């Protein structure tokens, strides 16, 4: 092939600025003569601007460009799968290169009207703060929004967990294949999440698009489009994905620096008048697929971290109306130890209660009422004034209810483990055990209860008149704690 | 030569789908300035584009 | 377009002469008929490009050093700051109306220099070294350059005696010492000029009774101030006998903006010279916030990159290595020393406004001046809960030290129960007499303007009230109460707690005897 060349005429900032390159495309792919690739972004009468996948410190004036003929690509397919790759879908674990994969673009419009269809069928988390009360079904896009150390990853992780164990106990037709997109964190903090997947199993499904603290700013900004790609490939071919942009509050702080670098006119807190787009060009390509497109799936778990409580933030505030729900995690229900924080009045599922697991459908309906009135109660009975002996029937009742929700880390639940502890707590099984001892209560009802319960459960996936019948049975022959 | 009307659409000649352009400016020197109705990945600074 | 077709044409391509041959022999009779439509082409001089608000562009100047002084053909003097490839930015020193497009610009060669020594003492210059007071040219001195770099780390001894300023707010709870850069901060009309003058005037108080090497000279540097207001400060250190040892570096408002840019440092170099030959040194820079306007001025106008509110991004390097020029140098330098105040003023206390956070992260503790306190009669309005001296942990006077910690603990516990108990209706047995040991303690700092105390007679005022012998004037007495201590006892106790330096057992028997005896005015 007839190779076409470009001298550079001026680097830095993180662009170049790129003489020649005359039938170049617009979102091309190029490659300096140091190994370093490049976008390029702006083509101008004169010259090519380039942004720069990496350092621009090897880049001189006078270098050449090569173009490579085509849109920006990441390789995508199962080759991926297991694989720890970089912003542009270059694998850094040392495992080799990717074999078994294939490069698709990492900017593809996301499907239109006519080629989605209703969510339906549910995605299990393995929290039951987030599985009985926000649930999420497969094609969603549910924002986990909360401060700094909130828990956040925390609630993507176990997600991710969880799908490797569903993974095993499912036809291959209704598996989730997760994919995990690290921006701007430590490489330190990448490096022992990786080891986390690995050591549990759930590496096998997953791939890690990692773009530091220490890479170019436009690799934190395409690793969640590069990210995206490598899940639309399961999408596409009627699989289920997942995907975990974590910190999507770090992909547009790497995108403002874009912009003001090339001194474009700033906005809201400076950000770019496309900020929107950027987030909103990305997550709309999590969608679930008509029957005639596969009927494939992708679910979105954007992370923003707010700043004190802030949610009406400007990046917040733009992914809040982008996706279906919200997960918001609460920094002062996390220092009361109440683990995962969900801030359950503000937190939300849009498509939620029509893509739920039937029997947490019909348990956990009368576990947000309750807990609704606890948040009601414990508002206005702050001060100790005075009781009625039936709000402070549901002050204990609600205090049950809250660490019923509790969850340690890195140990996610079946669904069905999950609605028999709902069912346990909320029919009064779990009354006058005391409110120190419920985290080890319902470890005893889940141990203590017949295994066939749980398998009758996941099978009918609703508590049929006759499994109430004997799920009351089984739970009154129950040794909790104390008694 | 006889630049279109500001407000007047455009057409890509060999894009991947049908890329609609818009004429907001005249630039000065021929040149107009206009807003697409779709994306501008892989367009190049050659393409034919006719006046609707 | 490109380079690679460009670098081609500087080899001869032509291949025909019917114009290179004509025209060469065509050329010198037509230029040389515009000869007197000509300028002569300058090199190594200058001609001015374009001039406006204090700016010259300037073609030409090939050897101008960043930061020398230039000389149009008006007179005026210039300093080439940003030397770019087209031209020099020149600034102004003085008016730019006298010059015109096409003037000349010389270069003199120098970076900018200040007359430095001791002739320059009890002078008045302006902004640059030249005398506004009217008398005659500075004579027994010599030229020095204004951005002397500041000593490093090794030139430098720990900050250990301390500097009196005769403000027994600042004395005893954020004392002073020798090389220390304190920023004297606050809104405006609070008393922050009055609290460096009254250290000003303390230094001629105190170099009368010093062996010749304690001895302070100070710098009182005007930034962007009145004329009329420096001739009354001419007129009161006059009038005192201060302007012995203080010079005036006075760039007012009318000056030109690089003049009052400039003045900061051309004062600290007149400084420079005690704190190099092992005297010491004290300088002021009043209105250092005006400095920083002048500066943004020149660098918006020479097209620099703005940065928060509109400032340069050197605005921080600005203060910075005009402050780290005060230092207290080590013994193998002379062990002199430069002690700085800068002033900073404020816009309704917001100490987070960009140059007042610039200059309290390079000095060493504020003197903060709150306008609620100036208005309910603390006069100095010292605010002790905002105000720091982070070398004042023992770098004070040793009798004070004696007395100023207690003072600095027993006015803390006040700070919190004051804004408590605004009545005084139903109070426990306690907090009362915090508030009234408290109330006692804020009467006894207060102090007049333009009457520095010795330290030895605010060492015992403090002891008057640290102690007992004042928990019975009501609050409005001890103002009297105070006067009256300084006026009944024996002042032989000043003559030995100075020399001594704190208060012996024995001096502290006697000191609380001399204390029982006074007529005190709470009659
Ligand atoms: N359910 C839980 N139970 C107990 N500890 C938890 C739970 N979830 C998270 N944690 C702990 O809380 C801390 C913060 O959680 P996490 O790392 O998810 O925070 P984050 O929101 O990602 O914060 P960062 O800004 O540091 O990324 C960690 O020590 C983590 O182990
Ligand atoms: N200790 C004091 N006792 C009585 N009056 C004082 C005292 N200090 C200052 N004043 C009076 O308060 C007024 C303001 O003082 P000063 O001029 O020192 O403040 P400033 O901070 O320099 O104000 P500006 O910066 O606006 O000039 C002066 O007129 C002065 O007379
Ligand atoms: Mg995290
Ligand atoms: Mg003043």
């Amino acid at each position: 092939p007839v190779i076409h060349l470009g001298r550079v005429l001026s680097v830095g900032d993180g662009i170049a600025r790129v003489y020649g390159l005359k039938s170049v495309q617009a979102g091309e792919l190029v490659c300096f003569d140091s190994g370093v690739k490049g976008m390029a972004l702006n083509l101008q009468a004169d010259h090519v601007g380039v942004v720069v996948f990496g350092n621009d410190s090897v880049i001189h004036q006078g270098d050449l460009v090569y173009r490579t003929g085509q849109i920006v690509n990441v390789p995508i397919g199962p080759g991926t799968l297991g694989r720890v790759t970089d912003g542009l879908g270059q694998p850094i674990d040392g495992k080799g290169p990717l074999t078994n994969v294939r490069s698709s673009l990492v900017e593809v419009k996301a499907p239109g009207i006519i080629a989605r269809q209703s969510v339906r069928e549910p995605l299990f988390t393995g929290v039951k703060a987030v599985d009985a009360l926000v649930p999420i079904g497969r094609g969603q896009r549910e924002l986990i929004i909360g401060d700094r150390q909130t828990g956040k990853t925390a609630v993507a992780i176990d997600a991710i967990i969880h799908q490797k164990n569903c993974n095993e106990q499912v036809p291959k037709a209704q598996r989730v294949y997760c994919v995990y997109v690290a921006v701007g964190q430590k490489r330190s903090t990448v490096a022992q999440l990786v080891k986390l997947f690995t050591q549990t199993g759930a590496m096998r499904y997953t791939i890690m698009v990692s773009a530091t603290a220490s890479d170019a700013a436009p690799l934190q900004f395409l690793a969640p489009y590069s990210g995206c790609a490598m899940a639309e490939y399961f999408r596409d071919t009627g699989k289920h994905g997942l995907i975990i942009y974590d910190d999507l509050s770090k992909q547009s702080v790497a995108y403002r620096q874009m912009s003001l670098l090339l001194r474009r006119p700033p906005g809201r807190e400076a950000f770019p008048g496309d900020v929107f787009y950027l987030h909103s060009r990305l997550l709309e390509r999590a969608a679930k697929l008509s029957k005639e497109l596969g009927g494939g799936s992708l679910t979105a778990f954007p992370v923003i971290e707010t700043q004190a409580g802030d949610v009406s933030a400007y990046i917040a505030t733009n992914v809040i109306s982008i996706t279906d729900g919200q997960i918001f995690l609460e920094t002062e229900l996390f220092y009361k130890g109440i683990r995962p924080a969900l801030n359950v009045g503000l937190s939300v599922s849009r498509v939620g209660s029509a893509a739920q697991f039937p029997g947490m459908k019909q348990v956990a309906g009368t576990l947000k009422l309750e807990l609704a009135q606890y948040r009601e109660v414990a508002a206005f009975a702050q001060f100790g004034s005075d009781l009625d002996a039936a709000t402070q029937y549901v002050l204990e009742r609600g205090a049950r209810l809250t660490e019923m929700l509790k969850q340690k880390q890195f140990a996610p639940i079946p669904i069905e483990r999950q609605t028999v502890a709902v069912y346990a707590a909320t029919k009064g099984f779990l009354d006058k055990v005391r409110v120190q001892d419920i985290v080890a209560a319902e470890e005893a009802v889940i141990s203590q209860v017949n295994p066939a319960v749980f398998k009758i459960l996941k099978a009918n996936g609703k508590i049929t008149p006759a499994l109430d019948a004997h799920l009351k049975a089984e739970l009154r022959k129950v040794k909790l704690p104390g008694a | 030569g006889e630049l279109p009307s500001i407000l007047s659409s455009l057409e890509v000649e060999g894009h991947s789908v049908r890329l609609v352009l818009e004429v907001a400016q005249h630039m000065g020197d021929n040149t107009v300035r206009c807003i697409a109705m779709d994306s501008t990945d892989g367009l190049v600074r050659g393409q034919k584009v006719v006046d609707t």
